[PDB]
């Protein structure tokens, strides 16, 4: 997270952290979205110029985290991976269509002041909050610039942007399944995910019931926090259909 | 509640809902900014 501020205690209870087992590393964020299921970016665990193509047994994720480095006892929660699902249409060569991935835990996770699922949006909530100017809320512990690395969880706050300059702010192909968000060079603040921050969640509050629903999953960008230029993120409303299948079949 | 919990697994029905913010009736440093681009 670029430009971005420490995160309070318990702020983000729903971030997820990918970790490597040997050799052992910090592969990106995720998102809690119950007891058992976590939801992430497909290009964190398959992305073959990259050299990831993980299975089930290289990974585990950390709940409840706040420091990136700190084993954090009595606060963080491990678990292993039971099974990892990446969307059948998830296009790595071109433009990272469908960057998103579930992945079911060995056991579920106990909840406490740390540990809380997100919500996902249904359609009223995607209609209502998912519009241009309104803001959103990313979270990792990805980099603090273009390369360096947090000690604790980052927290920025960034408005959606319109189509159409979404579009006309970068040569890649951009779809529906995809929003960007940042501040337009007019605006004079600043912010952005970067690399690190991929799986992460963008979260918005409900002005209706309170909740936090999870609008966007961190996927791409060019640099990090440029004029001119806005992260992309994968838009979990369009994807939900898909996210349901998973679940209810397995 | 939109997914079986059978499958899903607990936690949707109080998803959302931090326990250290909302659950305590506390308001987090910058969440006020995000209402405040609602009103905009
Ligand atoms: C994998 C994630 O850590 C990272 C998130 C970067 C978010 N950046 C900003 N400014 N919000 N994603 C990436 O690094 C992805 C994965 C593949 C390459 N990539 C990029 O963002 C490139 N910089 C641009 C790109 C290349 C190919 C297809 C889509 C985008
Ligand atoms: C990555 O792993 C799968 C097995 O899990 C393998 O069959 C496949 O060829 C690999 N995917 C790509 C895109 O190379
Ligand atoms: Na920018």
């Amino acid at each position: 997270i670029v430009e971005g501020s420490d995160a309070e205690i318990g702020m983000s209870p729903w971030q997820v952290m990918l970790f490597r087992k040997s050799p052992q590393e910090l592969l990106c964020g995720a998102s809690l979205i119950s007891d058992r299921w976590v939801l992430t970016a497909a290009h964190c665990l398959l992305y073959p110029p990259w050299d990831k193509n993980f299975t089930e047994n290289d990974l585990l994720v950390r709940i409840g985290k706040h420091s990136r480095t700190r084993y954090e006892r009595n606060i963080e929660k491990i678990s292993m991976l039971e099974k990892i699902y990446i969307h059948p249409r998830y296009n790595w060569r071109e433009n990272l269509d469908r960057d998103i991935a579930l992945m079911k835990l060995k056991k579920p996770v106990a909840f406490s002041d740390y540990i809380h699922p997100v919500c996902l949006p249904d359609r009223e909530t995607a209609a209502s909050l998912l519009q241009a100017g309104y803001k959103g809320r990313v979270t990792g512990w990805g980099n603090l610039k273009e390369t360096g690395q947090p000690s604790v969880l980052q927290v920025v706050n960034l408005p959606i942007v319109e189509r159409p300059v979404c579009k006309d702010s970068t040569r890649i192909r951009i779809t529906d399944n995809m929003f960007c968000a940042g501040y337009k060079p007019d605006e004079g603040k600043r912010g952005d995910a970067c690399e690190g921050d991929t799986g992460g969640p963008f979260v918005m509050k409900s002005p209706f019931n309170n909740r936090w629903y999870q609008m966007g999953i961190v996927s791409w960008g060019e640099g990090c926090d440029r004029d001119g230029k806005y992260g992309f993120y994968t838009h979990v409303f369009r994807l939900k259909k898909w996210i349901q299948k998973v679940i209810d079949q397995f | 509640t939109f997914f079986n919990p059978r499958t899903f697994g607990s936690g949707e029905a109080d998803c959302g809902l931090r326990p250290l913010f909302e659950k305590k009736s506390l308001e987090d440093k910058t969440e006020r900014e995000l209402l405040e681009s609602y009103i905009d």
